[PDB]
């Protein structure tokens, strides 16, 4: 069985992540995948209280967490197409969440 | 504040053990249905086996 709690979740999705994927491209790609690990982790360890939070017992796993860092990367990569430390307002924060 | 792996890694490595609901969002005695919850599932696991 996973371990219960979110700083296990946490600790198992950044080794899950290869460090080429999270290192490369504008510095502020970490801080992304960290928030995204962040977010998965919270509805995820939401997910065993099932009456109180996600009404029914859904099945967010490793495969959605995947398809998310496809998103952020892919949308990284296009909005900042160089290797600069894109500034915090240039980041796609509307396409994220609409897409997520 | 970080802006590598390692200062996010770190970070979450110190985090405090007590996780309180309040840590979700939900209210921190969620924990209390929750325990009730599985001490029902455990009378009821228990009773079927007869």
């Amino acid at each position: 069985e996973p371990p219960p709690g979110v700083k296990a979740n946490m600790l198992r999705t950044f080794s899950s992540i290869p460090v080429s994927r999270i290192c490369k491209s504008p510095n502020e790609r970490a801080r992304l995948y960290f928030l995204l690990a962040w977010f998965h982790a919270i509805i995820q360890e939401r997910l065993r209280y099932a009456p109180l939070g996600w009404s029914k017992k859904y099945e967010f796993g490793e495969s959605d967490l995947r398809s998310a860092c496809d998103t952020v990367d892919t949308w990284l990569d296009d909005t900042a197409k160089g290797r600069q430390n894109i500034s915090p307002d240039k980041i796609p924060w509307s396409a994220l969440k609409t897409l997520m | 504040d970080g802006i590598r792996r390692e200062e996010f890694v770190q970070w979450v490595e110190l985090l405090p053990d007590t996780q309180t609901p309040s840590w979700l969002g939900l209210p921190n005695n969620a924990e209390r249905v929750l325990l009730t919850t599985q001490g029902v599932d455990m009378i009821s696991k228990m009773l079927k086996m007869q």
